[PDB]
């Protein structure tokens, strides 16, 4: 008799593909501090209030 | 002081006005601000804030 010999049909992995997908890169967005400056004053004021006759 | 910083011939980098950091409150005639046994300051910043 012939012998099968068995070269196999299979070619490679999926796991090149698996490991295409796999890929994660780089996510978010900055936020939050900014720059941050501010100057007025709004806050507190300064006058001469007082009461007389 | 008012200074700038230049590149090259007439690059102009910057032009920084001296904030609260860079004051120097003395500067008597023959003297340095700071002191020569000192180091010299630090100018780094653009804005007001020094942000």
């Amino acid at each position: 008799v012939k012998k099968e010999a068995a070269e196999k049909l299979l070619e490679k992995v999926p796991s090149d593909v698996l490991e295409m997908y796999k890929a994660i890169g780089g996510k978010i967005y900055i936020v939050d501090g900014d720059i941050t400056k501010h100057i007025s004053l709004e806050a507190l004021s300064e006058d001469k209030k007082k009461i007389k006759d | 002081p008012t200074t700038s910083l230049v590149l090259g011939k007439n690059q102009t980098l910057a032009t920084i006005k001296a904030k609260e950091n860079q004051l120097s409150q003395i500067l008597a005639p023959n003297n340095y601000y700071p002191s020569k046994n000192l180091a010299p300051i630090a100018l780094n910043a653009q804005d007001d804030f020094s942000s």
